[PDB]
């Protein structure tokens, strides 16, 4: 009894661990796609701006 | 073709190491599991060489 | 003892998965970097040759 | 430029790659040593526990 709940204890906490580094990898994703979303217009309207 | 040849190499390589990336934290896991547990099998027969 | 095998055998499951997943998550966002990079490069390389 | 660029890429990918399979090693060496620990440990609990 005292193994497995321990051992299920850390599992626990890790699964939180993991649940903030999802968190921060969504959080980054969108950061990056909003960069990537005005950089894409800031080309797309250089490239007009040429012809 | 350079182009289309690092773009290969590149997601090949990236998978790779996303493979090790995840070997990684997995047998992270499994030492973590296996510390606490040499851990506290160390506590309670501390104890029950008490009793 | 059954209760408790049947938590840590999900949670391992859990956290096995959360490892795969974490490790692809961080390539795609290493690949967002490098795309973001690039283009970066482009848009204003281009800034500078249209000017 | 695109030469210099997807080189260094490699590179640094493949460095990646290296140092992640020495880290991988290390998870395998030091997961054995602990394990090890931990199964001897048992034995003890046994022994102790019979008497």
């Amino acid at each position: 009894n005292a193994l497995l709940g321990e051992e299920a204890a850390t599992l626990k906490k890790r699964v939180d661990q993991a649940g903030l580094d999802l968190a921060r990898l969504s959080r980054i994703e969108t950061d990056l796609e909003a960069q990537l979303a005005a950089e894409r217009a800031r080309v797309q309207a250089v490239e007009n701006a040429l012809a | 073709a350079h182009q289309a040849d690092s773009g290969r190499t590149i997601r090949g390589l990236e998978s790779q190491v996303e493979a090790n990336r995840a070997e990684i934290s997995a047998l992270q896991t499994r030492l973590e599991t296996a510390t606490g547990r040499a851990d506290k099998l160390e506590e309670m027969n501390g104890q029950i060489s008490a009793r």
